[PDB]
RNA sequence: GGCGGCCGUAGCGCGGUGGUCCCACCUGACCCCAUGCCGAACUCAGAAGUGAAACGCCGUAGCGCCGAUGGUAGUGUGGGGUCUCCCCAUGCGAGAGUAGGAACUGCC
RNA sequence: AUCAGGAGGUUAGUGCAAUGGCAUAAGCCAGCUUGACUGCGAGCGUGACGGCGCGAGCAGGUGCGAAAGCAGGUCAUAGUG
RNA sequence: UUCGGCAAGGGGGUCGACUUCCAACCCGAUGCAAACUGCGAAUACCGGAGAUGUUAUCACGGGAGACACACGGCGGGUGUAACGUCCGUCGUGAAGAGGGAAACAACCCAGACCGCAGCUAAGGUCCCAAAGUCAUGGUUAAGUGGGAAACGAUGUGGGAAG
């Protein structure tokens, strides 16, 4: 029923996470990047989070959300090419 | 008014301070609020003997840098582990 | 440029840094090279710096 | 992220500066009602009415009814069409339905917005 | 050996306690040990009953260090058997540079014979300091 | 109080002082409109009474958070000895301690 | 037991192991309602390999919403041949 | 997880007060964590510019072997520990010969066509054994020439301090 022994997290196997989209090269609005699910706000590079900062470019593309709270979850101000 | 001389920390560094203080000698900072911050070196067994006396911290020390005096009080003493001694001595311009 | 010069012999010195004068054209001591300044250049200089004597 | 003080009170909308354009707040005062037309990053107010200021024009009645909510309604978009601004989103920040900021916007569309 | 502390089995009791000494005045006077080392709360009572049992002058006299380290045994086969809460009881953890026993005493040292009693109980060469 | 600019050191506690211009509290619910049980919510109307919640100013830095002047442990990377272990070269440098900041700026 | 006041970021609760997330809430109460739709693609699982899954579109069209939008079942990772 | 003070509860002793003990809370001083953390490296790592390398990088196809490794160093986990098990990085044993280490798989230097001359590496220079029984200075007497430990030591020498 409850839980109990006094215990911290629970394991199993190894990370299921990726890096795709270093993003540099084009990119449709999607999924950049994998580790954790369910996530939205960024709709193009903006990868911001806490630490010496973080980035991504080039590529003209209507929404485009990150993973989760994880690689710069925070979601930035647009960002294309330079002229698309 | 305990007179000491002392020099100037030119070479700060670990390895530089093991050299002096095998030679007995030790780095010590004078700091007095708009006055500039002193990085110094001083002698070993003068200032031992000086700071067992209690009096040392509440005195007007009359610190003979190269060929100029400072005058300043102790504030705090940091000793060396392994071996007993001196490893540095904040000091405050009075 | 900097005018690189061989000081140090092979025996001893660490691989890679070996290969790296094998980069700037010496293979043996004594041989000079004129490498001009460049970022590149800087790094692979500064890895040899204990085996050779630059100077520009 | 966590949800800003803003964010808890949804005044604001994230939703509306996903597309870069511009707001129509609507203010209402017991007395007065307010309306403009600002814009994003801070305060930027291009065009403002008063319902008071409808009176330099010919208000004789109350200030605090329906028919003087439609009134500013045309007055803060006529403002707007000569700044130019075309197009503009409704953000009335905790409010009823049919109510008073219904015939503001309806009136903001009759000027051209 | 990694530092064990607490989410455990209850094992042995403390063989030491009396922290001894009035706890009104705090002082900074001691007994440092030149060296790290491992000591188990039954060789600290044996030492600290040493000095407490000399120092009947007076008093004032504190420990700082107390056991918290587990250690546990196996002895029985060996597959089947992680380790028992034995005569291996808690134990300290002793600095290079660590002050274990000082007497809030000005000098009137009569301490020093009761400090060098205990110095022969414990394992690790400790040298006595006014300081 | 109105009207701008810059536009996250403005978290969270605490002290003094002033305005009957402005503003909420407040007061009253005839009616539009509205509460599963309650005009409290919701919406409308008037201004008897304060500034007590706001606000304008201004005084403490507690605690959070962001920067700066002083320094040893700690720690890469490559050769030395030594029973273990320790040392040297070279790139940096815990926490404790001394100070900084409690908005800024224009106009009516 | 319940009712009134105060303190209280939250240690509560959120179906299920654990971590992570959340309070003018993704928690509680109440009302209403019910997208678990059809068709077809692009992408994701170092280094090729199916079923299955998921994130993100398009075409048409169900439900709810003012609308953006949100669903391809239950916040995510076990409940299958 | 240490100590002092205050308030509330329970038990015991003499009096409805006091004393003693135990548990929880608050304040000022005392201590910790492989599944804690306000902080925080080095470092490993994705991408892009400045060396080195070139038909490479890469695509397709044919034939494979192979899935009982081991050791040293560094970082480990388990264990009392092991010429212990079990991982990780790297260099080697395996194809490292040659040289030193007395002899010696992995310790140090170092990596080979033949023949020839020269100079060095490691190491060594009293003799066996090629090369100084070399120079300045100091210490030890024990032949110590170093298992040899925890521990002990006015055997003896050097340096500093009251």
């Amino acid at each position: 029923a409850h839980k109990k022994a006094g215990g911290s997290t629970r394991n199993g196997r190894d990370s299921e996470a990726k890096r795709l989209g270093v993003k540099r090269f084009g990119g449709e609005s999607v999924l950049a990047g994998s580790i954790i699910v369910r996530q939205r706000g960024t709709k193009f590079h903006a990868g911001a989070n806490v630490g010496c900062g973080r980035d991504h470019t080039l590529f003209a593309k209507a929404d485009g959300k990150v993973k989760f709270e994880v690689k710069g979850p925070k979601n930035r101000k647009f960002i294309s090419i330079e002229a698309e | 008014m305990f007179t000491i001389n002392a020099e100037v920390r030119k070479e700060q560094g670990k390895g530089a301070s093991r050299r002096l203080r095998a030679a007995n000698k030790f780095p010590a900072i004078i700091y007095g609020g708009k006055e500039a911050p002193l990085a110094i070196e001083l002698d070993h067994d003068k200032v031992m003997n000086m700071q067992a006396k209690a009096e040392f911290y509440s005195e007007v020390l009359t610190i003979v840098v190269d060929g100029k005096e400072i005058k300043v009080k102790a504030q705090d003493v940091q000793r060396h582990p392994y071996k007993p001694k001196l490893q540095h001595i904040d000091f405050v311009r009075a | 440029t900097i005018k690189i010069t061989q000081t140090r012999s092979a025996i001893g010195r660490l691989p890679k840094h070996k290969a790296t004068l094998l980069g700037l054209g010496l293979r043996r001591i004594g041989h000079t090279v004129e490498r001009e300044d460049t970022p590149a250049i800087r790094g692979m200089i500064n890895a040899v710096s204990f085996m050779v004597k630059v100077e520009e | 992220k966590k949800s800003a003080r803003i964010r808890r009170a949804t005044r604001a909308r994230r939703k509306l500066q996903e597309l870069g354009a511009t707001r129509l707040v609507v203010h209402r005062t017991p007395r007065h009602i307010y309306a403009q037309v600002i814009a994003p990053n801070g305060s930027e107010v291009l065009v403002a009415a008063s319902t008071v200021e409808k009176a330099i024009a010919e208000q004789l009645k109350y200030t605090g009814n329906k028919d003087a909510a439609a009134a500013v309604g045309k007055a803060v978009a006529e403002r707007a069409l000569e700044k130019g601004i075309k197009d503009v989103s409704f953000d009335r920040s905790g409010f009823q339905y049919h109510g008073r900021v219904q015939a503001l916007a309806d009136a903001a569309r009759e000027a051209g917005l | 050996q990694p530092k064990r502390t607490k989410f455990r089995k209850m094992h042995k009791g403390r063989n030491r306690g009396l922290a001894q000494g009035t706890d009104v005045s705090f002082g900074s006077f001691g007994l440092k040990a030149v060296g790290r080392g491992r000591l188990t709360a039954r060789q600290i009572e044996a030492a600290r009953r040493a000095m407490t049992r000399a120092v009947k002058r007076q008093g004032k006299i504190w420990i700082r260090v107390f056991p918290d380290k587990p250690i546990t045994e196996k002895p029985l086969a060996v597959r089947m058997g992680k380790g028992k809460g034995n005569v291996e009881y808690w134990v300290a953890l002793i600095q290079p540079g660590k002050v274990l026993y000082e007497m809030d005493g000005v000098p009137e040292e009569l301490a020093r014979e009761a400090f060098k009693l205990a110095a022969a109980k414990l394992p690790i060469k400790t040298t006595f300091v006014t300081k």
